[PDB]
């Protein structure tokens, strides 16, 4: 799910920074330090609403470092997923174990357990694919899927999909 | 007090102070058994001898707990 | 500690036109 | 005196988020907020609208839709933007609302009911036909919405879809 | 009696123990087996004899004490919600609402009991989009 989250960073400028630009250069930290990056306290950070209105902390030099170190806080769009939440995406990869779904920029994997009975495996079609009776999901195959899990590292989140249930699968 | 100050990195979980945080640097992977938080860490650079301390309070019984905030 | 935070700021390839103010109430 | 503490595992089918998206979030100003979770039509207007103006400062100082929002990207974004460029291909592939204006009418539309943000951003984000399929993918809405008006929404929602 | 005949859980050892049914085959079980073996999704009933698949959210408490009459009742409520008219309809022809009552009655007689279960739904189907 996308929220608006108002977040606050410590970002840390060589020395070499200190000049009229200053702020210029703390504007591209954020927008390369944050943006792209995953967080598993807030998810992952996709962009970063009112560039020209961040506002900024007046710096702490560190002692040793020579650094400084900025406050920055900024509003900006996340991604945070969670379990028993129904999203959709596309299948990007398959093998034995199960298929993965691309969720915006996560990925949900489905395991094999987790996918009904009737779903079974082939390799010998190219590419492989899971068939039933019924449909067949392979590569590029939008897909809907139920989060019945996530683990979120302090830099990493990966989830679990199932489709067991009903009203899940091949859109 | 710049010279006296001039060494052991050290992770410390948020919610308890004790250094347990099972840092797997090499998969960025931080984890407190028993306090069940991986988004909780922080790193300090106290004395090797500090850290010995710590440990050597902790196997008497004693919870140091290194807080990073004040409250 | 200014004359050494901006000599270790100038070892470190900072621009010289010292721009710091001390946290003591702020005062440059 | 914090130590650990039994909390609630972070699901929504009980609408338990966890600690950071809470209802109310006190935002920079100080002031309290409701949270602001968005579907996804009007999340793509809101990272699109964003984006237009970050190029239109550094500027000054639906196939057809993901190669114009792929440039873009690439021009008014710095390095490591490979999760923004799947996020954008994958909004426009799956938003079932083109137009500012009719993300604008679904908006109005569901907050006439009054539900937890999470839940009508699900309900504008999932195409639901059926009461039962809104009601077993969303297991928050059950009893939360009575049938006839959950069947009416989804009716008009579909009224104003577009593409 | 007072066991889940699944689990077993007898009410002494599990006083917060509580039942429920679903429609499509009324077999008694508690909440602990629904989850454990619904939560994933649509599974067939855990009966011996029973091969009716069905979901969780579809389950609920049972009403009275007598599985046939909350089948009944149930279908009771399904055949009122297409064949439900009144006096005023027939204009007070008391003879023709008599005989539409009885009709009504014999339809869910027929559906309870299955005497003609095939027939029977396509008159529900027929009548109700009528
Ligand atoms: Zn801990
Ligand atoms: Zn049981
Ligand atoms: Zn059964």
């Amino acid at each position: 799910m996308f929220f608006i989250k108002d977040l606050s960073l410590n970002i840390t400028l060589h020395p070499s920074f200190f000049g009229p630009r200053m702020k210029q250069y703390l504007k591209t930290k954020l927008l390369e330090e944050v943006e792209g990056s995953c967080t598993g306290k807030f998810g992952y950070i996709l962009c970063v609403l009112d560039y020209d209105n961040i506002d900024i902390q007046r710096g702490r030099i560190l002692p040793t470092d020579g650094s400084a170190e900025f406050n920055v806080k900024y509003r900006a769009v996340v991604f945070k997923p969670f379990k028993g939440e129904v999203v959709d995406g596309t299948v990007v990869s398959c093998s034995q174990h199960g298929f993965e779904v691309q969720v915006g920029p996560m990925k949900v994997f489905v395991t094999k357990h987790l996918m009904p009975q009737d779903l079974t495996f082939n390799a010998g079609s190219n590419p492989p694919s899971y068939q039933s009776s019924e449909d067949v999901i392979t590569i590029k195959s939008r897909i809907r899927v139920k989060i019945e899990g996530c683990i979120s590292q302090v830099s990493s989140i990966h989830a679990i999909g199932s489709i067991k249930e009903d009203y899940l699968g091949a859109i | 007090a710049s010279f006296l100050k001039e060494a052991f990195r050290v992770h410390i979980c948020g919610i308890c102070g004790l250094m347990t945080v099972i840092a797997k640097l090499n998969h960025n992977q931080f984890e407190c058994k028993g306090c069940d938080n991986k988004i909780d860490i922080y790193q300090i650079h106290i004395p090797y001898a500090a850290k010995l301390l710590f440990q050597e309070l902790m196997a008497m019984n004693i919870t140091p707990r290194l807080y990073t905030d004040r409250s | 500690r200014i004359l050494g935070t901006r000599a270790l700021q100038i070892s470190m390839n900072a621009p010289v036109f010292i721009p710091l103010v001390i946290r003591r109430e702020d005062w440059s | 005196r914090r130590l650990k503490k039994v909390e609630e595992e972070e699901n929504a089918a009980t609408l338990q988020l966890g600690q950071e998206f809470q209802l109310k979030q006190i935002n920079h100003q100080g002031e309290e907020e409701e949270l602001i979770a968005l579907n996804l039509s009007e999340a793509r207007l809101v990272i699109k609208e964003a984006l237009v103006e970050r190029r239109r400062a550094f500027k000054r100082s639906r196939e057809k839709e993901l190669e114009s929002i792929d440039v873009l990207l690439e021009q008014t974004t710095g390095g490591n933007n490979k999760d923004l460029k799947n996020t954008m291909q994958y909004l426009t592939n799956f938003s079932r609302f083109r137009d500012q204006e009719t993300v604008g009418a679904v908006i109005q539309l569901l907050k006439s009911t009054g539900l937890h943000p999470f839940e009508v951003a699900q309900l504008g984000s999932l195409a639901c036909d059926t009461a039962d399929e809104a009601k077993t993918l969303i297991p928050s809405l059950n009893n939360k919405i009575s049938d006839d008006e959950l069947e009416r929404i989804l009716k008009e929602l579909s009224n104003l879809e577009t593409l | 009696k007072d066991m889940c005949p699944i689990c077993k859980t007898d009410r002494y050892l599990s006083p917060d123990v509580k039942f429920l049914v679903n429609p499509e085959c009324y077999h008694r079980i508690c909440e602990s087996c629904v989850d454990r073996i619904f939560s994933l999704g649509p599974a067939q009933c855990p009966y011996k004899g029973c091969d009716k698949i069905l979901r969780k959210n579809k389950f609920k408490t049972q009403i009275f004490d007598d599985v046939e009459v909350e089948k009944e009742v149930d279908i009771r409520k399904r055949v009122f919600n297409v064949f439900n008219k009144t006096i005023d309809d027939f204009n007070g022809d008391l003879v023709e609402y008599n005989k539409y009552l009885e009709e009504v009655e014999d339809i869910i007689y027929k559906l309870d009991h299955g005497i003609d279960v095939a027939k029977t739904e396509e008159k529900l189907r027929t009548y109700e989009e009528l």
